[PDB]
RNA sequence: GAGAACAGAAAUCUCCAGUAGAACAAAAGGGUAAAAGCCCCCUUGAUUUUGAUUUUCAGUGUGAAUACAAACCAUGAAAGU
RNA sequence: GGUUGCGGCCAUAUCUACCAGAAAGCACCGUUUCCCGUCCGAUCAACUGUAGUUAAGCUGGUAAGAGCCUGACCGAGUAGUGUAGUGGGUGACCAUACGCGAAACUCAGGUGCUGCAAUCU
């Protein structure tokens, strides 16, 4: 009957979206350890992780369309291709898509120092919970393709928005660190990814409200090499950057109550010339 | 669902920003602090850092050879217990803490069935809290197994209501008050009554009184004073199970009497006085008090908890034998009794006259201090554990905090939509567990007069709450007919 | 009427935080006059309400005595209740109790003049019908029309005497049952006197209310920019109301209508030195949003309004009094010589 | 009935008006506008603030606020003028009664229905919908 | 021990996404792939910008009920959570703002006349003759009693009845097409 | 807090969950039991009680509640039952084990819709035979019902009970010594 | 496919296969698995009240619809839906 | 290393045909007074661990079994495609680079590992 409506409000856009889902499509040169790389970095994309049935031949740069059609079929806003060959190894490319249209498109290869989860210290870790952000390096914040990198990773990573954070769900910290600053002429620095489980100890240099923090990486390490890179037009960066917007002199005070200010002007006293009454007048007088 | 109004996009936007890092790099201090004992005690005008609550409670314990923390207040106004250091002689003035920690109650377990009537009264054993015995409408009393959440050894044998029922302080009787002119004695163990039940009375009983252990000859076994609507007290020897004294000063119904650790018995009455009794002048009233416009109701005095509770702890050890059980008793009733560094006990009265008075019976006759300020008649009224502080209940929905060494008022815990009807002080003092007339159970928190925790889920009126020795659980009971344990 | 769950259903429920948020926001919370309320935000205040007191209000004594037990046929009450616990307290309680009876009796015996009527047996001739006034039904009965028909009441006094016209009466019910009615203040007549004790005036009273100083007059005046740009931004607030109506408040001959027709710039409403012109509330419009009202003169009874204050004032027609000639020391003593020697010859 | 003809001006031929000649509620906003836009008019001598509704549980009863009006019956139009008509259900302040929901969400106010007839009445009578 | 946190250039926050950026200087010698102490340099960095991240979070202010478990939804009063305030982040959106507009012919119309809505009160309605409300629609609709009675007094009357309601549908569905259309 | 019955034993862990795999924080098994003098019935309702009274007290005692800490209070330790594939009917020993967790100080939400003795006529749950249940009360009747049947049954069912001389009363006084060394 | 009095090529039952050539609202990515299919138990909702668009003629500090949000509701032991 | 519980990867984990499993634990098994549900105590609920069986499940070993998986200059930096120039060709096209960049096929290998708690000759 109606069951696949539900389904279809859900697919359908909103004035707040929601969490976005992650679509991880197995390239047809993924090789095994491509795989247990991309394995490894969408088990901290839960429960917003997908993972294709079957191999796919893929172009992005050759064709998009496959990538749309597969987001429109799949309603995933985020994907990630997995690609390898002698030129680009391990290359994942990371895909964006605006009302399944493509947004952006910026490839990543994996250098071969990569670490995988089980070669670190045997340390647990919390499925599901809100990882926190720590980028190093001015380009992130001056750069185009570092500015394209921070954004398509914080809303990657930073899972559901929410203006209410438990304490006890800051257990682990993703840090994203550039190689070292650059100037023009230079090939761009990797972005080295770490992920670090956090401890808490006693400090007594202000209290319980500051304790000290220790790390301990678990990652998966990895670092991230920049191939190439696609960007929206700004008609596109306009319309995914909008308000959905749904007063002056009135403040909602405290308790509800709706005040008006009144903002009385000046007034100019040496001006209203008294009437001159016969009494204040000296013309007149009788000592 | 009506809903606080959002922040302002100025809110907004100063959230926004980062501020309040409390890295407070020395905050040396401006004025010397000294340390005096809340008491009498003064003991010094020190010039340390930014020393923690730690390095303090170190630096008193090593003061007084223990290097025993005390809670640490400011002067009492500031009134504030480096917590004092943002205001800035200062004196700091500290109390024993009787260290100890009551986890606060949030959570139900689940309801029980049982009585099918209202429920009138309960009891925690002094011992244990595994076992508590409540007092229903139905004639019937059930002592609830509080581990398993289910009734265990029924006491038969009332073919009235249990007003009240009350718990030895030695654990091994139980004595219950019904609306017949008649007390019972059952064996908590088993549910057997102990002999036949006491009668003598001529009309039903309003209230009960244990003999302290303290004042008990060693070996012997406590008496039991009862109070009846007719205005007469008789002192059952649990033994004998006969009322050697029979004392009828008071012209109208008595509302409740008192065992107080020196001997003495205060109780109140409805003809609007309280009278002052001593059991080894073979039960003869000694003074008289005549202050309160109206009937005076629920009489406490502050070593309540102590002599409920004698012999035995929030540990629930129990003593070995009859003389070191005594010392434990004569232990813990003199240590909030000589907290004033000599052997006092006070004594709080309650009246429908929306004051209460506080009183000093041994000392003297006249009112030490006058508590007013409610608005209708102070229904309950609870000394603290250690007697620091007094809380008293109302009907006009409002439950107030006065202080125990001279009756100041202190403050106002508001919340209750509904009358109070009783309040039970937690075993450490920090919480206070209350109940009101509404659909829902409270408790509230002296150490910041703030609200802990709502507490609903009973289906009707409650008029029953009681918190457990140890401060592992807490009971009650309502119209609703089902018994609510409550714990951490 | 079609049965529901609704009707036995929960509308306006609340939870135990936003109380005692609400209740901190109480005291917390301080106005400004120079804000207005709009809307009051419909909320439990009862649950808000009753704060620490100390006081506990006399108990029920009858409870515990009827009637009857106190005094009558029966009357139990064989002995007196709490009385003096020793005759030496009685004693040092009642021979000062005499005294100060005694000096009670002296204080009010110092104004009895009613021992003259007991004496001579002369009586005080009826009070004349005319220093009744403004006090008749009809103009009540049309202020109060004009409160309800106006968004905002605009309150005009006189510079001579602004606290005496300030009619306290008006004011807290306005504040009681309409909060949401602004009772701004305007001094009038501030072009009759000293600019330093209009000053004063207007600096004392704007502690409370807006209280912005105003000269009428059709031809060249003071104000009329102030009040018209102040008019403005109230119907500005209430952008969406369509309109704004503004009542003009305040004793009789205290120039509303001069103040109305100064705002209109051409004769509108009749004025005249006599009190009284106006006898009925008229509608003007000005700027298509904003309409003007003006009330007769209220005045509120009280027993302290001696004809000789009234008289002072523009309330009464000093035609209709009997005696003139009496009320010359009066305004003796309310001006100075020298002004008086200026003036009149 | 309800609906009297009120004319206006000199020659009383042009009446388009009416006046409600039963107590009605009118919020705590009203504010009057002017004559010459007012068509329908409900004296304030008519206008009700508290109501008085009966606890069908404990036979208690208490005068408390009236809220607003929900449902009219006889053209509903009567509810927007906020008439009441007996028959009428109207919000009421239970907060004095002390109503408490489970869940801890005490409740300040409910539904309740008018019983008497204010026409002939100078009081209003209603029974709580519990 | 040491937790305070001190560098040429203040961190900038982002509480709202529980991310720090830092545009301090890094070594490329430092980081360079060939170092050993490569991984050294990044944990520590990291655990500066976390110990400076998770102090400012917690310099935030947080909630405080004094409810039970009740809704699961609410806090409980033994809790307590940190509210962050809103992301300064500005990031795209996935989808178009649904914010589509069609007036289907009938708002024109009721804006042009004096139509206010209807107050939609509910399903039920009296029933006359019976004993019953029996509502307009949603169960057992008065509307079939037509098709259930008994003698349909002036081909068979309720065939009619029913091609007429069949009738009145497709119009609507023929009305709502026509909408689409625009 | 997984729970899972099979034969001779009950298996009772609280579990996390973790991208390389759940990871338990405690464990409790019924072959323990006999370490507090039960011996006979360790997969049966009393044992399921005692062994999830076992475990919540021995997590709360090892979680610091009797006997990153900041922003007090100390959050009790809430914890969701999961039987995987176990059957959901009135009365399994599962939901004993679910109560006797609770009464050991695990706050599992729960109705009693499911406890033995749970009646669809009344919605009210008789504390008696829950109580019963617990304590065995169940197994002491039907060893008082073989007292006078046939004794070859009496002599291979209970063969355990005959030979440690256990009795009808003697099987709850065991029980209740085993939740209060459990304790 | 193997077998069962009437009963055979199609009646109903038992066993082994079935990646699903089950009904899934959907075409369809080809999806949906101790289900979105089949059997059984409980259930009303067009519930109110706050906020931004729309309307008016006591512009209704609310009389209503629309969207969002919050309480409430159904179910289960629960997560949750 | 075997085993039970909870899982991650999700066929090197599956399917057909054959063989073994010391101790422990799974598993079958024995019972219907109680809680519990079915036409059927078959399923499921409960009791028993007592009367047994390793037959079966499960684990392990084998087939040059079917499928499946991995590394690869083997195809290959090849094909294919793209962009540029009076280079030849009247043009289309041909030769070059200049960026992306395949697959069949073929060579070789393999027929489960692994996260936490507990237990076993
Ligand atoms: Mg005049």
């Amino acid at each position: 009957n109606a069951r696949a409506k539900r389904a279809l409000v859900k697919r359908e856009a909103k004035l707040v979206e929601n969490v976005k889902q992650a679509l991880f499509i197995p390239g047809q040169s993924c090789n095994k350890n491509l795989h247990d790389i991309m394995v490894d970095l969408s088990a901290l994309k839960k429960p917003d992780m997908k993972r294709f049935n079957r191999k796919n031949d893929i172009h992005p740069f050759e064709d998009m369309s496959p990538l749309e059609f597969f987001s429109e079929k799949n309603d995933c806003s985020l994907m990630v291709l997995m690609t390898s060959s002698k030129k680009r190894k391990n290359n994942m490319t990371f895909i964006r898509t605006f009302g399944y249209k493509i947004y952006d498109m910026i490839e990543l290869m994996v250098a071969d120092n990569f670490k995988l989860l089980s070669d670190f210290k045997k340390l647990t870790f919390t499925v599901g919970l809100k990882p926190m952000f720590t980028f190093q390096g001015a380009a992130f914040d001056t750069h185009p393709v570092y500015k394209q990198i921070k954004s398509l990773f914080l809303d990657f990573f930073r899972g559901e928005s929410t203006d209410l954070q438990d304490v006890a769900g800051l257990q682990h910290v993703i840090s994203m660190t550039i190689q070292g600053d650059f100037q023009d002429g230079e090939p761009l620095p990797n972005v080295l990814f770490r992920v670090y489980k956090l401890k808490s100890y006693k400090s007594d240099q202000g209290g319980k409200r500051l304790p000290r923090i220790e790390l301990v990486e678990i990652g998966p390490r990895l670092d991230f090499k920049i191939g190439r890179i696609h960007t929206p037009s700004p008609d596109m960066v306009t319309e995914a950057h909008k308000k959905p917007k749904q007063k002056k002199n009135v403040e909602l005070d405290i308790m509800g109550d709706k005040l008006g200010r009144i903002h009385m002007g000046k007034q100019d006293l040496g001006k209203l010339q008294t009437r001159k009454m016969k009494g204040l007048k000296s013309k007149f007088d009788q000592g | 669902s009506t809903l606080i109004p959002p922040p302002s996009k100025k809110q907004k936007k100063e959230a926004q920003l980062p501020r309040e890092v409390a890295i407070i790099p020395k905050d040396l201090p401006n004025v010397s602090i000294k340390f005096q004992a809340l008491d009498t005690g003064d003991n010094a005008l020190r010039v340390p850092g930014a020393i923690s609550e730690k390095q303090l409670e170190e630096l008193l314990n090593q003061l007084n050879g223990t290097s025993v923390p005390y809670t640490f207040s400011c002067t009492i106004k500031a009134s504030d217990p480096y917590s004092s250091l943002i205001k800035p002689q200062i004196t700091l003035l500290y109390t024993p803490r009787a260290v100890f920690k009551v986890k606060p109650v949030t959570r139900s377990s689940s309801a029980i069935a049982g009585h099918g009537s209202t429920i009138l009264c309960s009891a925690f054993a002094p011992h244990t809290s595994s076992r508590m015995v409540t007092g229903a409408g139905d004639n019937t009393a059930r002592i609830w197994d509080c581990d398993t959440q289910t009734p265990m050894h029924t006491l038969k044998g009332h073919y009235n209501w249990v007003l009240c029922v009350s718990w030895s302080p030695d654990g091994e009787v139980i004595a219950t008050g019904s609306m017949d002119n008649t007390i019972r004695l059952w064996d908590p163990k088993s549910g057997q009554c102990l002999g036949d039940a006491l009668r003598g009375h001529s009309k039903w009983i309003t209230s009960l009184s244990w003999e302290p252990i303290h004042l008990v000859k060693p070996g012997s076994k406590p008496r039991l004073a009862s109070s009846s609507k007719d205005g007469t007290i008789k002192i059952w020897d649990t033994v004998s199970r006969v009322c050697q004294y029979t004392m009828s000063g008071h012209t109208n119904s008595v509302s409740c009497v008192k065992w107080g650790g020196q001997g003495l018995l205060y109780s109140g009455s409805h003809d609007r006085t309280v009278r002052v009794w001593d059991i080894n002048s073979q039960g003869r009233c000694i003074n008289i008090l005549k202050s309160h416009a109206h009937w005076v109701n629920h009489l406490s005095l502050s070593t309540d908890y102590a002599l409920r509770i004698g012999a035995f702890d929030h540990t629930g050890k129990k003593p070995s034998t009859p003389e070191e059980a005594q010392k434990k008793a004569l232990e813990n009733y003199e240590k909030i009794c000589k907290k004033n560094g000599n052997s006092e006990e006070m004594m709080v009265t309650a009246s429908d006259d929306y004051t209460m008075f506080l009183w000093n019976p041994l000392k003297s006759t006249k009112p030490i201090a006058r508590m007013t300020g409610h608005q209708k008649l102070v229904n309950h009224v609870a000394f603290s554990p250690d007697g620091r502080y007094i809380v008293s209940a109302s009907f006009d929905n409002s439950i107030k905090l006065w202080d125990g060494r001279d009756g100041k008022f202190i403050s106002t815990f508001r919340g209750h939509v509904a009358s109070v009807y009783q309040v039970a002080w937690s075993s450490d003092c920090r919480l206070l567990v209350s109940c009101s007339k509404d659909t829902t159970l409270k408790v509230w928190d002296v150490r910041t007069r703030k609200l802990s925790v709502d507490l609903p889920g009973h289906k009707d009126e409650v008029y029953t709450v009681d918190w457990s020795v140890d401060g592992k659980r807490v009971c009650s009971g309502g119209k609703d007919k089902m018994v609510r344990l409550w714990t951490h | 009427v079609q049965p529901d769950r609704r009707w036995f259903g929960n509308t306006r429920v609340i939870s135990q935080d936003a109380l005692q948020h609400f209740r901190s926001a109480l005291g917390e919370t301080q106005k400004d006059t120079y804000q207005v309320l709009l809307r009051r935000n419909k909320l439990p205040m009862s649950l808000l309400e009753e704060k620490d007191a100390d006081e506990s209000p006399k108990a029920r004594i009858l409870d515990t005595e009827s009637y009857a037990d106190a005094f009558g046929p029966k009357a139990q009450r064989k002995r007196p209740r709490l009385a003096a616990s020793n005759l030496e307290d009685l004693v040092k309680a009642t021979n000062e109790d005499i005294t100060k009876y005694e000096e009670k009796q002296v204080l009010d015996a110092t104004l009895g003049g009613n021992q003259e009527d007991k004496e001579n047996g002369w009586t005080s001739a009826a009070k004349e019908a005319i220093f009744s006034k403004g006090q008749s039904k009809r103009i009540w009965n049309e202020l109060y029309k004009v409160i309800d028909s106006s968004d905002v009441v605009i309150h005009v006094l006189d510079a001579r005497d602004p606290l005496g016209t300030r009619c306290k009466s008006v004011e807290e019910y306005m504040k009681k049952e309409t909060p949401h009615k602004h009772l701004i203040y305007v001094l009038n007549k501030c072009d009759l006197v000293p600019t330093w004790v209009a000053a004063a005036w207007v600096k004392h009273l704007s502690k409370e209310r807006p209280t912005l100083a105003f000269h009428a007059s059709i031809t060249n005046s003071f104000g009329k920019g102030s009040l018209i740009q102040l008019l403005r931004q109230f119907s500005q607030l209430h952008t969406d109301r369509k309109q704004i109506s503004v009542g003009f408040i305040g004793y009789p001959n205290t120039g509303k209508s001069s103040i109305i027709n100064t705002l209109r710039k051409k004769k509108v409403c009749q004025v005249a030195p006599i009190p009284g012109e106006t006898k009925v509330w008229q509608y003007i419009t000005l700027m298509k949003r904003i309409f003007l009202i003006d009330c007769p003169g209220i005045v509120p009874p009280s027993s302290k309004d001696s004809e000789e204050d009234i008289l002072f004032r523009g309330v009464v027609r000093v035609e209709h009094v009997t005696h003139p000639e009496q009320y010359i020391p009066g305004v003796l003593k309310r001006c100075q010589v020298k002004h008086l020697e200026r003036t009149y010859e | 009935e309800m609906f009297k003809v009120i004319k206006t001006g000199k020659s009383r031929s042009k009446s388009w008006k009416r006046m409600i000649t039963k107590h009605t509620f009118v919020g705590e906003g009203f504010t009057r506008r002017p004559v010459k836009m007012e068509r329908i008019i409900r004296p304030s001598a008519l206008r009700q603030k508290k109501a008085n509704v009966t606890h069908p549980e404990l036979g208690v009863t208490v005068f408390l606020p009236i809220l607003a009006v929900k449902k009219n019956p006889q053209s509903p139009m009567y509810t927007q003028l906020g008439v009441l008509t007996k028959g009428t259900i109207i919000e009421v302040n239970v907060s004095e009664l002390g109503m408490v929901t489970a869940g801890g969400k005490v409740v300040w106010g409910k539904y309740a229905q008018v019983t008497n007839e204010p026409d002939r009445d100078g009081c209003v009578n209603a029974v709580l919908l519990v | 021990l040491p937790v305070t946190v001190e560098k040429p250039i203040p961190v900038v926050y982002d509480l709202g996404n529980l991310a720090a950026f830092d545009s301090n200087v890094l070594d490329k010698n430092d980081l360079d792939s060939s170092n050993a102490r490569r991984e050294e340099k990044i944990k520590s960095l990291t655990r500066d910008n976390v110990q400076l991240l998770i102090n400012q979070l917690l310099s935030l202010p947080m909630k405080t009920t004094t409810e039970s478990v009740g809704g699961t939804g609410g806090q409980s009063s033994v809790m307590t959570l940190l509210q962050l305030p809103d992301p300064t982040t500005d990031l795209p959106r996935e989808k178009p703002l649904p914010k589509a507009k069609a007036m289907t012919k009938w708002e024109k119309f009721a804006a042009k006349k004096g139509i206010k809505p209807k107050e939609r009160a509910g399903k039920m309605i009296y029933d006359e003759a019976s004993g019953e409300w029996v509502p307009k629609w949603g169960y057992k609709g008065a509307n079939k009693k037509l098709d259930d009675q008994w003698l349909v007094e002036v081909i068979d009357p309720r065939t009619l009845n029913r091609a007429e309601r069949k009738r009145l549908v497709k119009k609507n569905e023929k009305q709502q097409r026509r909408n689409m259309k625009n | 807090l997984v729970v899972r019955f099979t034969n001779k034993d009950i298996i009772c862990q609280i579990i996390s969950s973790t991208i390389t795999g759940d990871v338990v924080l405690a464990a409790a098994y019924s072959h323990e039991l006999p370490r507090y003098g039960i011996t006979h019935g360790l997969t049966n309702w009393a044992a399921a009680y005692a062994t999830g009274l076992l475990i919540a007290r021995r997590t709360l005692q090892k979680l610091g509640l009797d006997e990153e800490a900041v922003e007090d209070g100390p959050r009790p330790f809430k914890v969701f039952l999961d039987i995987g594939l176990q059957r959901t009917t009135t009365g399994a020993r599962v939901f004993g084990a679910l109560k006797g967790a609770s009464d050991g100080g695990l706050y599992v939400p729960h109705s009693e819709n499911r406890f033995p003795g749970w009646d669809f006529e009344t919605e009210e749950i008789d504390p008696e035979l829950l109580r019963s249940y617990i304590f065995g009360g169940h197994v002491s009747q039907y060893m008082e019902e073989l007292a006078d049947d046939d004794e070859e049954r009496f002599s291979e069912l209970f063969k355990g009970y005959l030979a440690d001389d256990i009795d009808a009363d003697s099987l709850e006084d065991i029980y209740t010594s085993a939740h209060e060394a459990i304790r």
